[PDB]
C-alpha cells in the first residue's frame, strides 16, 4: 500500500528519575528540585505545610541528560542549573517563575553529538563557590569553564580550559570545597596504557585507581595536574566534604566495603569499613557499596546521608582536630527502597528518588542523637577479617508524608477491556524485585497497583474467564522454600560453636531471627548467588487485587515464557505452558537445559494443574498458540509441538535461525520470528510436507524488544536502543522463494526504550493506533494521517519549530530522532505541542509562515490529541 | 585523525578494534539512562553496582593480547 | 600547500569575515545556507588578529557562518577553522 | 639554517652571523649564544620553528639559568622597533620559563620590574594584558615576600607617579596570588605611623585592586573596607580624596550586591559632604555615587534625602570635573528603586535644567555625552513629557550644537518611551520646533534625521494634520542645490513612508513617488540610491494599481540603472526591481523581464554580498512571473557558450528556476542537455545538478529516481571531472532529502558511488569520500559499516588503507550509533570478543 506516515505523542511522561537537585531556583526561600527523566527536565516544589510534592514545569529536551548539577555565584540568590547532554555542548539555565519556563542563559560547543566515549558530558562537577565548572567524559578529555558577573550581575561563562590526559579513565569527577583558593576537582580515575601493552596480563591486575586533583589557577588562568595517589581499594564516587571556615577540606572515597576520607598535604587518610548487615541473608562473598549520597549544611553542623545496596541509610558525622580530622563517625539512620540520588532539604524534609518504583518524600522528625543506638566510628578497633554490625528495624527517624507514582520500568503491557466498561483499560506488569506490581490503568491517567512478588516478564490473558496469567522472574534471588532453608541452617550454625552456658542464649536470640519476616518490599529482597534464579507463576483477577493460585518453582528455574491455549488433540479443554531456563549464568552465558511445564487450567481460570514437564536443549523463550498447536522456540531453533500424554511432542523444526529466538507471532501460516540482534524472520508453514521454511528476512541489524503485526505484510518492532520501526514485505513475495528481504518502511528514535507495542483503538468510536510502552515508565502513541495536507502542515509545523524553538540541552532534533537510523515518515508531535510554549513573536511568525492563526494551530494540535488517534 | 581514539589503520588488529568497540558500547551504556535499566533489571543488582562492575571492565574488556 | 586549519579548541570568540569573503563557509567554500555562528579558540582572537578575517587576517566586517551542510555533518563541532600559514612569521604580512 | 633578519634585529643577533666553531667557545658566552639562537628562532620563524624552539627554551630553562635568559630578553622587549606580536611571543616565552625557574628569578626580580613596569601604563590595552600576565607569573613564582621586600621601598618616595606604578604592581600580584595573601600587609601599611605616602599607596593598591578585579573582590569585601575605611578622616587631604576614590572603585566592583560591606562607610561620607569642599568634596559624592544603587529602596529614599541638598548645591560649581562627578551621581541615584518619580520632579529638575541644560555644556564632547545620556535616564523614570516639555521650546535656537543636543535627547527619549505621554501642546511645540531645526541645518546632520524620523513614527496617525507642512518641507528640500541635503530627504521619506500610509493621504505620497521618478537621472550615486530606497518604500505601501507614476513606465526607466557601478545604486535598484517583480509584474511585458534577467545575470558575481542577496530573490521573482520555458531555454544556451564564472551565473540561475518554478520544469532540459556527445556540455550539466540540489535542498526528495540513469552513466565515464562532479552532486542530494525517505534511490547511488574509492587522482577522491559522508548521514551508518567491514581486514595493503579511511570517517560521524550494529565477534581460545550484556533477554 502506501508508505504509512505517522504522528508520536506521549500520553504519560516518563516517571523514572537518573538525577536529582535541591536547591533555591525561584530565587525566594522556598527550595524546589529539579530532576532528570531521561529525556524530560522537570521542576518540583514541596509544600512543607502539607508534604505533598507539586510538579511546577515539565520540558521535552530532545536529548540524553547524563549529568546535572546546581551552582550558584557569590552572594548570589538563585541557582542556576548546569546541564550536561548528550549533544557536544553545555548549557547553564536560569528558572523564571514569572514565565514558568527554564531561560537558556549559557549555551557552549565543545564536541560532536552523541554518548562519546571521549566527549565530555558524562561527568559534571562545579565549585561550591561557583567560580567554575568542570565537564567531563569518561575517557581523556576534561574541560573547565570559568563562570562570572558582568555589570548587570548576567552570568557570564569563558573559553573552555584543556584538562586532558590521555588512556585515563573516569570512574566520578567532583569538586573540592577549597573556601576561596584556587578552585580544585577531584577525580578517581585509572590508566590503562600499561594494562592493553602487557600481552600477559600482569599489568591488568598491577593498574590501581587513582585520586587526582585538578587546580585551576585563575591569576595563571590554566588547569595543572598536582596531586595523585593511588588507592588500596577501588571505588565508586566521591563526596565533597565542607571546606574553608565551616569545614576542613577533602573528599570522601567511597569504596566496596569502605569508606575513606583523604586531603591533600599532611592530613592521614582515615578509612572505616561499612557496617554489614546482622544475620544478612546474602552471600559471604558479595562485597556491599554506595549507590548515592546527600549533604545537608548548617550554620552549626553538617553530615552526610550514605545509602547502600541494601537500602540502609547511614548518618556520616566527621570529627575534627584543628585543621586535621581525626576520625568518621557512622550511625544507622533508616531504610527506604534503592534510590538514584537523595535531597536533604531545609525545613526538615528528605525526598528519596527511587531508581526504580515510586517515589517517596518523608518528613524528618528526630535527626538522631538522643537514640540509645550504636555509633561506629573509624577508631573502634576491628580484627582484619571481623567488621561492624547492625540490625534493620521498622522507620524511626523518618515519616512518610508523600508517595509519587512511577510506572518505571514496565516490562510488559496489554490494552484490553477485561472490566465491562466501554473504554479499554491498560494491564502494565512493571516495577522490580519485591516492589513489582500490576496496575490497571484507565482514562492524565488513573492507576490502581496490585503487588506483585519477583519481577514479571510477561503475562498473558485467558480468553475464557479474562484472567491473568503472569510469570515472575529474578536472577541471583532465593526462593520462598530456600530463604526459609537458609534461615533454618543459619540458626542451626547460631545455637552450634557457641559458648556453653551462654548457648541458652543463642537459642533464644535464634528463635527470636526465625520469628522475624522482614518486609522485603521495604527491606528489599536477600539475594545472593551468581547463577540462582527466583520464579513464580501467578493467576489474578484483574478487578480485585487476589491471587487465584500461585506455583513457586525450582532454586535455578527461571521463567522466560507464558502462553494459554487449546488443543485440538483435547477439546476446548484450556492449558497453560511455561517455558523455564535452568542454571543460567548471563555473563559468560552458559545454561545448563531448559524445561516446558504444562499445566491443565481445571477450574473456571483459578487453579493451575500440573499435567507433565518437557525436557529441551536450550532456554524456551517463546511460546505461542498456533492452530490447536504450539510455536516454541528454544535456542535458535524453532519447533512445532503438540499435546501428549507425558511429554510435548516434537513435530518439525527450524534450525537456521541466525542466533536466537527471542518472541514470535503468528498470522495465518505465517510466523514471524524474533532473533536478539538479525531482527525480524519471515517463516512459513506448509501443512502439507510439515516442513518450516524460512522465506524472508531483514537487511539491518535490530536488538529486538517486542513486536506486533499490522498486517498480513507488515510488522511493526522496537529495538533495544529505543527505537521503533516498521517493516514491511514485498507485495508479490511468494513463501516459495527463498531470498527475499524486507524494506523498512518506518524509523523514530522515541529516546526511551520500549518493549511493548500493541494496535488498538484506546477510546471506542476513534480511530487505529499503535501504543507503545517505555522502560522508563513512559506510554506513546503513533497515529497514522488521513490526508496529505494535514501532513504537509504538520511537517511544516515539525521544520519550524526545529529551527525557531530548538531542544533545550543543545541537541539537534532531526539528529536526536535520527540516532541510529534516519527518521523515516514519523512527526514529532512532541516538539510540534511546544507551539504553546514559545513567545508571542514566534508564535505569530510561525503562523504567518503557515498562512494560519495562532489559535488556530494550537486547535488542530488539540485536536489530533481529542482523536487520541 | 590519529587523535581521535578508535580510529584505526591498516596495521589494526583484530584485538584493537574489538577493545576500542568494547569500551565503547560500556561508555554508551553509562550513557543511555534505559539501557543501563535493562541492564540491571536482567542482573538484578543496583545501577550503581551495574556502572562499577562496568568501569571495573573498562580495564580489558577482552583480555590480554 | 602549506595552509592548514588551527583545529584547536574553540572559545567564546565570534570569527569574523573581510568582504570579499563575506558569505563563504569557512570548510566547505559554499554560499547556499550560513546555519552555525563560527567559534575560534582564544589564541586566534588576541592583540592586533581580533575581529580578523579568518582566512587572511585582514579587517573584518561580518560574522562567519559554517553552511547548513557542515552544520549537519557536524564539521562545526571540529577545531578551530582559522586558516594558518605554516611558511610564514608572525611579522611578516 | 637562520631566519631572516630586519635591520633593528641586527643589533640584538649580530654575534649569530659569523660563523664560529663552537668548540672554542666559553662556557658563559656558549649559553648566550644558543639563548640568541633560539629567541631568533621564536621571534622570526615558521610555527614549527617557534613551537620547536619553545619546547627547547623551557626544557632547558633551568640549565640555563634566569640571569642570561632575562638579560637576553629585556633588551629585545624595550626595543622601540618591537612590532605587537613580537612582544607577545616574548611575554610567552616569559612565562613558560617563569614557570620553570620558580626561586631562580627572585635574585633579579627587582630588575625585571623595573623594565616591565612601564608597560602597565602604556596606551596600548594588550600591552597593558601583557604587562600585567608577566608580573603575575613573576609574583607566583618568586613568592609574595620577595616581591614585598622588593617593591616595599617605593611606597613612601615622594613622586607621586613611582608610587602609582608601585601601588598598580601590588594590585597585579594581589591578583596573582589572592586578595587574603596580601591581606596582613595591606592591614599594616595603610595605617602605617612612618608617613602620609604609604597609607595613600595601600589606598591607591586597594582601589586598582578593584578596578582589575571587579566582582571576584565580593568575598573579601568587608575585609577591604575594614582595612580602609580609617583613611576617610585622616589629616592628610589626598589620602582622604584616595580613599573615597577607592570606595567608589570597590562600590563600582562589587555592583549590584554587598551593601552590608559600606555598612561602617555611610556616616564618614555623609558628614565629610558638609564638611570638606574641592577635590575631596567630589571623591566623597562619587563614592555616594557608586554607592547608592546598592542600598534598599527606603534606605535610598533617606540617604538621597540627605545627600540631595549638597548635590544640588555642586550643581552650579565651576570646576568641569565636579560637573560630570555631580552628573554621573545625579544619574546614579534616579535610576535606583526607592528614589519616588514626584521627588525628582519637585527637587531635582528645576536646577537640573535651570544649571546644566546650557549652550555652553554642548560645546564639550565628554559632556555632551553624559548629559544626553543623563536626561534620557531621568526620562527613563520621570516620564517623557516632564523632561521633553523642558527642552523642546529650545529646538528653534540660534546655536546649532544646542538643538543637535535637544535633538538626540528627544530622538532617544520618545524612541525609549513612545508618544502616548505627549498632550496636544507638546505634540504642536515638538512640531513646530522640529521644522525648523530641519530647515536651519548648514551641515547635514543624522540626528536631525534620525530625530525626525523617531518623532513621526512614535506619534503615528497622529502626524496627519502636519503631513502637508512635511512634505512641503520635504519637496523644497528635493530642490535644493546641496546633494547630500536631496539624499537626506530621500532618507526621511524612506523612514516615514509607513506612517504616511497609515494616514491615509496617498496623494501626497504619489505625488512624492511622481517627484522622485525624474530625480533618478541623479549624477551622485548616493543620492540616486537615496531616492532608490525612498520609491521602494513608498511603492511597498501604496498599490501597485495607485500608484504614480506607473509601474509599465517605472520599471523600463529603472532597467538601465542596473548597469551603475555604486554598490548603493545597484542594492537599492535590484531591491526596487523586486519590489515591483513580486506583486506588480503583471503591468510589464516578458521582453522587459528578459532584459532584466540578462542584467541580473551579471550581478549574480557582484563581491558585495547583500548585492547578490537582493539579485536571487528578485531573480526568482521575475522567474516566478516570466515563466520556466524562455528563461530556461536561454539559460542553457549560455551554459554551453560560457565558460569560468559567467558560467557558474547561470548555474545559479538555472538554479533559482528551480526553486521557483519546479523542478520538473528545468530537470527534463538540463537532462536532454546531457544527451550531446560533446564532453564539456555534460561537465556542465553536471555542475548545473549538484547546485541545483544543493540549492533546493528538501525539494529534491522527488527528483531523485529522474537523475538516477543520468549518475549512473556519468559515475563511469571513464573523464574524472565527470565522476567529481557525480559525487558532489550525489553528495548534495545526500545532504538535502536527509531524513525523507530517499533511502532506496540513495542506497542504489552509493553502489556506483563505491567503485570510484580506488582513485589517486585528490580532487576525484575528495569528491567521492564527501559523498560517502552525505551518503553516510542519508542512508545511515550501519549500512556504510555494512560496505566498510568486507575489506577492514584484507590481504591488500592498500585496500585496507583505503577501507579504513573511510572507517575512519564513518567513526569520527557516528560512534556512539556503531554500538548497535558491530558484527557479532566470536570469542577464540585467548580472549573474549562477545558483548555478552547485549545478549540478555527479559
Ligand atoms: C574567500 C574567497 O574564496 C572569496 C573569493 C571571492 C569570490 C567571488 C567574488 C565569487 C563570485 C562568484 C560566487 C559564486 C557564484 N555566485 C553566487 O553563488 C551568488 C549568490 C549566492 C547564491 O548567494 C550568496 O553568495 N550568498 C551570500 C558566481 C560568482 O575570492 C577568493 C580570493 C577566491 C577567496
Ligand atoms: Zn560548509
Ligand atoms: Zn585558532
Ligand atoms: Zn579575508
Amino acid at each position: 500500500r502506501r508508505h504509512m506516515f505517522l504522528y508520536n505523542l506521549t500520553l504519560q511522561r516518563a516517571t523514572g528519575i537518573s538525577f536529582a537537585i535541591h536547591g533555591n531556583f525561584s530565587g525566594t526561600k522556598q527550595q524546589e528540585i529539579v530532576v532528570s527523566r531521561g529525556k524530560i527536565l522537570e521542576l518540583l516544589r514541596p509544600d512543607p505545610n502539607t508534604g505533598k510534592v507539586h510538579t511546577l514545569l515539565t520540558v521535552e529536551v530532545f536529548g540524553v541528560i547524563r549529568s546535572l548539577m546546581a551552582f550558584r555565584l557569590t552572594g548570589g540568590t538563585k541557582d542556576y542549573i548546569v546541564v550536561g547532554s548528550d549533544s557536544g555542548r553545555i548549557v547553564i539555565l536560569e528558572y523564571q517563575p514569572s514565565k514558568n519556563m527554564f531561560e537558556k542563559i549559557h549555551q557552549e560547543t565543545f564536541g560532536k553529538s552523541g554518548c562519546r566515549r571521549i566527549v565530555p558530558g558524562q561527568f559534571l562537577a562545579v565549585d561550591p563557590k561557583g567560580r567554575a565548572v568542570m565537564i567531563s567524559a569518561i575517557e581523556k578529555q576534561k574541560l573547565v569553564y570559568i563562570l562570572n558577573r558582568d555589570a548587570a550581575a548576567r552570568l557570564t561563562i569563558s573559553s573552555p580550559l584543556e584538562a586532558h590526559k590521555a588512556n585515563t579513565l573516569v570512574y566520578h569527577v567532583v569538586g573540592v570545597d577549597v573556601g576561596f583558593e584556587n578552585p580544585m576537582f577531584a577525580c578517581l580515575e585509572m590508566d590503562y596504557e600499561e594494562a592493553d601493552n602487557d600481552p600477559t596480563g600482569e599489568a591488568a591486575a598491577n593498574t590501581q585507581q587513582t585520586l587526582t586533583f585538578y587546580e585551576l589557577d585563575l591569576g595563571l588562568n590554566h588547569v595543572v595536574r598536582k596531586y595523585s595517589e593511588p588507592l588500596e581499594e577501588h571505588g565508586n564516587f566521591l563526596i565533597t566534604v565542607p571546606g574553608g571556615s565551616d569545614g576542613p577540606s577533602g573528599v570522601l572515597i567511597c569504596s566496596e566495603n569502605y569508606i575513606t576520607y583523604k586531603n591533600f598535604g599532611d592530613q592521614p587518610d582515615i578509612r572505616c569499613p561499612i557496617p554489614r548487615r546482622r544475620n544478612d541473608l546474602d552471600d559471604p562473598e558479595r562485597g556491599m557499596i554506595f549507590v548515592c549520597s546527600a549533604t545537608h549544611k548548617t550554620k552549626s553542623m553538617f553530615f552526610f546521608l550514605a545509602q547502600t545496596e541494601q537500602g540502609d541509610i547511614f548518618k556520616i558525622t566527621l570529627e575534627t582536630d584543628e585543621d586535621m580530622v581525626t576520625e568518621i563517625r557512622l550511625k544507622y539512620f533508616d531504610t527506604v527502597p534503592v534510590a538514584a540520588a537523595m535531597c536533604v532539604l531545609k525545613t526538615g524534609f528528605l525526598f528519596v528518588a527511587s531508581e526504580f518504583g515510586n517515589h517517596y518524600l518523608y518528613q524528618i522528625a528526630h535527626l538522631g542523637d538522643d537514640d540509645e543506638e550504636p555509633e561506629f566510628s573509624s577508631a573502634m578497633p576491628l580484627e582484619e577479617g571481623d567488621t561492624f554490625f547492625f540490625q534493620p528495624r521498622p522507620l524511626k527517624n523518618l515519616v512518610l508524608v508523600d508517595e509519587l507514582d512511577s510506572l518505571s520500568p514496565i516490562l510488559f503491557c496489554q490494552i484490553a477491556d477485561l472490566a465491562n466498561e466501554d473504554t479499554p483499560q491498560l494491564y502494565v506488569a512493571c516495577g522490580r524485585g519485591p516492589r513489582s506490581s500490576l496496575r490497571v490503568l484507565r482514562h492524565v491517567f488513573n492507576q490502581v497497583a496490585f503487588p506483585l512478588q519477583y519481577t514479571p516478564r510477561k503475562f498473558v490473558i485467558h480468553p475464557e474467564s479474562n484472567n491473568l496469567i503472569i510469570i515472575e522472574t529474578d536472577h541471583n534471588a532465593y526462593t520462598e522454600a530456600t530463604k526459609a532453608q537458609r534461615k533454618q541452617q543459619m540458626a542451626e550454625e547460631m545455637v552450634e560453636a557457641a559458648g556453653e552456658d551462654e548457648r541458652e542464649l543463642a537459642a533464644e536470640m535464634a528463635a527470636a531471627f526465625l520469628n522475624e519476616n522482614l518486609p522485603e518490599s521495604i527491606f528489599g529482597a536477600p539475594k545472593a548467588g551468581n547463577g540462582q534464579w527466583a520464579s513464580v507463576i501467578r493467576v489474578m483477577n484483574p478487578i480485585q487485587g487476589n491471587t487465584l493460585d500461585l506455583v513457586q518453582l525450582e532454586q535455578n528455574e527461571a521463567a522466560f515464557s507464558v502462553a494459554v491455549c487449546r488443543f485440538s488433540n483435547t477439546g476446548e479443554d484450556w492449558y497453560v505452558l511455561v517455558g523455564v531456563a535452568k542454571d543460567l549464568i548471563l555473563n559468560p552465558r552458559s545454561v545448563a537445559g531448559g524445561f516446558v511445564y504444562t499445566y491443565k487450567l481445571v477450574n473456571n481460570g483459578e487453579k493451575l494443574e500440573f499435567l507433565h514437564k518437557t525436557p529441551v536443549e536450550e532456554v524456551p523463550a517463546a511460546i505461542a498458540p498456533f492452530q490447536g498447536r504450539v510455536l516454541i522456540g528454544v535456542g535458535k531453533l524453532l519447533r512445532v509441538y503438540d499435546l501428549g500424554k507425558k511429554k510435548l511432542l516434537r513435530k518439525c523444526e527450524n534450525k537456521h535461525i541466525a542466533n536466537y529466538i527471542s518472541g514470535i507471532q503468528t498470522i495465518g501460516h505465517r510466523v514471524i520470528v524474533s532473533d536478539v540482534q538479525e531482527s525480524f524472520i519471515w517463516v512459513r508453514y506448509k501443512r502439507n510436507e510439515n516442513q518450516l521454511i524460512i522465506f524472508a528476512d531483514d537487511t539491518y541489524p535490530r536488538w529486538v524488544t517486542t513486536a506486533s503485526l499490522l498486517d498480513y505484510d507488515t510488522v511493526a518492532g522496537a529495538d533495544k536502543f529505543g527505537n521503533i520501526c516498521v517493516v514491511r514485505l514485498p507485495p508479490n513475495t511468494n513463501d516459495e522463494v527463498d531470498s527475499q528481504k524486507a524494506e523498512v518502511i518506518m524509523n523514530y528514535h522515541v529516546g526511551e526504550t520500549v518493549l511493548s507495542l500493541q494496535k488498538t483503538t484506546l477510546i471506542p468510536g476513534g480511530s487505529e493506533s499503535l501504543v507503545y510502552t517505555t522502560l522508563s515508565g513512559g506510554i506513546g502513541i503513533l497515529v497514522p494521517f488521513t490526508s496529505h495536507e494535514d501532513h504537509d502542515f504538520f511537517q511544516h509545523v515539525e521544520m519550524h519549530l526545529r529551527s525557531e524553538h530548538p531542544p533545550l540541552c543543545g541537541r539537534d532534533h532531526l539528529s536526536f530522532r535520527s540516532y541510529y537510523f534516519p527518521v523515516k515518515n514519523v512527526i514529532d508531535g512532541d516538539l510540534c505541542e511546544q507551539f504553546n510554549s514559545m513567545e508571542p513573536n514566534k508564535q505569530k511568525n510561525v503562523s504567518e509562515e503557515l498562512d494560519r492563526t495562532p489559535p488556530e494551530v494550537s486547535k488542530k494540535l488539540e485536536d489530533i490529541r481529542t482523536r487520541y488517534a | 585523525q590519529s587523535k581521535y581514539i578508535g580510529t584505526g589503520h591498516a596495521d589494526t588488529t583484530k584485538w584493537e578494534w574489538l577493545v576500542n568497540q568494547h569500551r565503547d558500547s560500556y561508555c554508551s551504556y553509562m550513557g543511555h539512562f534505559d539501557l543501563l535499566n535493562y541492564f540491571a533489571i536482567a542482573e538484578n543488582e543496583s545501577k550503581a553496582r551495574v556502572r562499577f562492575n562496568l568501569m571495573e571492565k573498562m580495564l580489558q574488556p577482552c583480555g590480554p593480547p | 600547500p602549506d595552509l592548514i586549519f588551527c583545529r584547536k579548541q574553540a572559545g567564546v570568540a565570534i570569527g569574523r569575515l573581510c568582504e570579499k569573503c563575506d558569505g563563504k563557509c569557512v570548510i566547505c567554500d559554499s554560499y547556499v545556507r550560513p546555519c552555525t555562528l563560527v567559534r575560534i579558540c582564544d589564541e586566534c582572537n588576541y592583540g592586533s588578529y581580533q575581529g580578523r578575517c579568518v582566512i587572511c587576517g585582514g579587517p573584518g566586517v561580518s560574522d562567519a557562518y559554517y553552511c547548513k551542510e557542515c552544520t549537519i555533518q557536524e564539521k562545526d563541532r571540529d577545531g578551530c577553522p582559522k586558516i594558518v600559514n605554516l611558511g610564514s612569521s608572525k611579522t611578516d604580512l | 639554517n637562520l631566519p631572516f633578519l630586519k635591520p633593528d634585529d641586527i643589533q640584538y643577533f649580530d654575534k649569530l652571523l659569523v660563523d664560529v666553531d663552537e668548540s672554542t667557545l666559553s662556557p658563559e658566552e656558549q649559553k648566550e649564544r644558543k639563548i640568541m639562537k633560539l629567541l631568533l628562532k621564536i621571534k622570526n620563524g615558521t610555527p614549527p620553528m617557534r613551537k620547536a624552539a619553545l619546547r627547547q627554551i623551557t626544557d632547558k630553562a633551568r640549565e640555563f639559568g634566569a640571569g642570561p635568559l632575562f638579560n637576553q630578553i629585556l633588551p629585545l622587549l624595550m626595543s622601540p622597533t618591537l612590532e605587537d606580536q613580537e612582544r607577545h611571543l616574548l611575554v610567552k616565552v616569559i612565562d613558560r620559563i617563569l614557570y620553570k625557574l620558580d626561586d631562580l628569578v627572585r635574585p633579579y626580580v627587582h630588575k625585571i620590574l623595573v623594565v616591565i613596569e612601564p608597560l602597565l601604563i602604556d596606551e596600548d590595552y594588550y600591552a597593558r594584558v601583557e604587562g600585567r600576565e608577566i608580573i603575575s607569573n613573576l609574583a607566583k613564582a618568586a613568592g609574595l615576600a620577595t616581591m614585598i621586600s622588593t617593591m616595599r621601598p617605593d611606597i613612601d618616595n615622594m613622586d607621586e607617579y613611582v608610587r602609582n606604578t608601585t601601588a598598580r604592581a601590588f594590585a597585579v600580584v594581589a591578583s596573582a596570588l589572592g586578595i587574603p595573601s596580601l591581606l596582613p600587609f595591606l592591614k599594616a601599611v595603610c595605617k602605617s605611623k612612618k608617613s602620609w605616602q604609604a597609607r595613600h599607596t595601600g589606598i591607591k593598591i586597594v582601589q586598582q585592586i578593584a578596578i582589575l578585579m571587579g566582582c571576584a573582590i565580593l568575598p573579601h569585601l568587608r575585609s577591604l573596607v575594614e582595612i580602609i575605611e580609617h583613611g576617610l578622616v585622616d589629616e592628610q587631604q589626598k589620602v582622604r580624596t584616595i580613599s573615597a576614590l577607592a570606595i567608589a572603585a570597590l562600590a563600582e566592583a562589587a555592583t549590584p550586591y554587598g551593601i552590608e560591606s559600606f555598612d561602617s562607610v555611610l556616616k564618614p561620607l555623609w558628614k565629610g559632604i558638609r564638611q570638606h569642599r574641592g577635590k575631596g568634596l567630589a571623591a566623597f559624592l562619587k563614592a555616594i555615587g557608586y554607592l547608592i544603587p546598592l542600598m534598599d529602596a527606603e534606605y535610598a529614599n533617606y540617604y538621597t534625602r540627605e545627600v540631595m541638598l549638597i548635590l544640588i548645591r555642586e550643581f552650579q560649581s565651576p570646576d568641569e570635573e565636579m560637573k560630570k562627578i555631580v552628573l554621573k551621581v545625579v544619574k546614579q541615584c534616579c535610576g535606583t528603586d526607592g528614589v519616588e518619580a514626584n521627588y525628582i520632579k519637585t527637587e531635582i529638575l528645576p536646577p537640573f535644567f535651570k544649571h546644566f541644560w546650557q549652550h555652553r555644556m554642548a560645546l564639550d564632547r565628554r559632556n555632551y555625552r553624559q548629559l544626553v545620556d543623563t536626561t534620557v535616564e531621568l526620562a527613563n523614570k520621570v516620564g517623557a513629557a516632564e523632561i521633553i516639555s523642558r527642552i523642546v521650546d529650545d529646538l528653534k535656537d540660534e546655536a546649532e550644537q544646542y538643538r543637535k543636543m535637544v535633538m538626540e535627547t528627544i530622538e532617544k527619549i520618545m524612541g525609549n518611551l513612545g508618544a502616548a505621554d505627549i498632550d496636544h501642546k507638546l505634540e504642536e511645540q515638538l512640531i513646530d520646533g522640529i521644522l525648523y531645526a530641519f530647515q536651519e541645518q548648514t551641515t547635514e546632520d543624522s540626528v536631525m534625521l534620525n530625530g525626525f524620523g523617531t518623532v513621526v513614527n512614535a506619534l503615528g496617525k497622529r502626524v496627519k494634520p502636519y503631513l502637508p507642512q512635511i512634505c512641503g518641507t520635504v519637496l523644497w528640500r528635493l530642490n535644493n542645490k546641496s546633494a547630500k541635503v536631496r539624499q537626506q530627504a530621500a532618507d526621511l521619506i524612506s523612514r516615514t513612508a509607513v506612517v504616511m500610509k497609515t494616514c491615509q493621504e496617498e496623494k501626497l505620497m504619489g505625488h512624492l513617488g511622481v517627484v522622485l521618478y525624474e530625480y533618478l537621472g541623479e549624477e551622485y550615486p548616493e543620492v540616486l540610491g537615496s531616492i532608490l530606497g525612498a520609491l521602494k518604500a513608498i511603492v511597498n505601501v501604496i498599490g501597485m494599481h495607485k500608484m504614480t507614476p506607473p509601474i509599465k513606465d517605472l520599471l523600463p526607466r529603472l532597467t538601465p540603472i542596473l548597469k551603475n557601478r555604486h554598490e548603493k545604486v545597484q542594492e537599492n535598484c535590484i531591491d526596487l526591481v523586486g519590489r515591483i517583480a513580486d506583486r506588480g509584474a503583471e503591468y510589464v511585458s516578458a521582453r522587459e523581464w528578459m532584459r532584466i534577467c540578462f542584467e541580473l545575470l551579471e550581478l549574480l558575481k557582484a563581491h558585495k554580498k547583500a548585492i547578490r542577496r537582493a539579485t536571487v530573490n528578485t531573480f526568482g521573482y521575475i522567474a516566478k512571473a516570466i515563466g520556466p520555458h524562455d528563461v530556461l531555454a536561454t539559460l542553457l544556451n549560455n551554459l554551453k557558450v560560457q565558460e569560468r564564472q559567467n558560467r557558474v551565473c547561470t548555474t545559479v540561475a538555472i538554479a533559482i528556476v528551480a526553486e521557483t518554478c519546479s523542478p520538473f520544469t528545468v530537470l527534463p532540459a538540463l537532462m536532454n542537455e546531457y544527451r550531446v556527445p560533446e564532453l564539456n556540455v555534460q561537465n556542465g550539466v553536471l555542475k548545473s545538478l549538484s547546485f541545483l540540489f544543493e540549492y533546493i535542498g528538501e525539494m529534491g526528495k522527488d527528483y531523485i529516481y529522474a537523475v538516477t540513469p543520468l549518475l549512473e552513466d556519468a559515475l563511469m565515464d571513464r573523464d574524472l571531472v565527470h565522476r567529481q562532479t557525480a559525487s558532489a552532486v550525489v553528495q548534495h542530494m545526500s545532504l538535502g532529502v536527509y531524513g525523507f525517505g530517499c533511502e532506496d534511490s540513495l542506497n542504489h547511488l552509493l553502489n556506483y558511488v563505491w567503485p570510484n574509492v580506488f582513485e589517486t587522482s585528490p580532487h576525484v577522491i575528495q569528491a567521492v569520500m564527501g559523498a560517502l559522508e552525505g551518503l553516510r548521514v542519508a542512508i545511515g551508518p550501519c549500512r556504510m559499516l555494512q560496505y566498510c567491514l568486507q575489506g577492514l581486514f584484507h590481504p591488500a595493503r592498500k585496500v585496507r588503507d583505503v577501507y579504513w579511511k573511510i572507517y575512519n570517517s564513518i567513526y569520527i560521524g557516528s560512534q556512539d550509533a556503531l554500538i548497535a550494529h558491530y558484527p557479532r565477534i566470536y570469542n577464540d581460545d585467548k580472549n573474549t570478543y562477545i558483548r555478552y550484556e547485549l545478549d540478555y533477554i527479559l
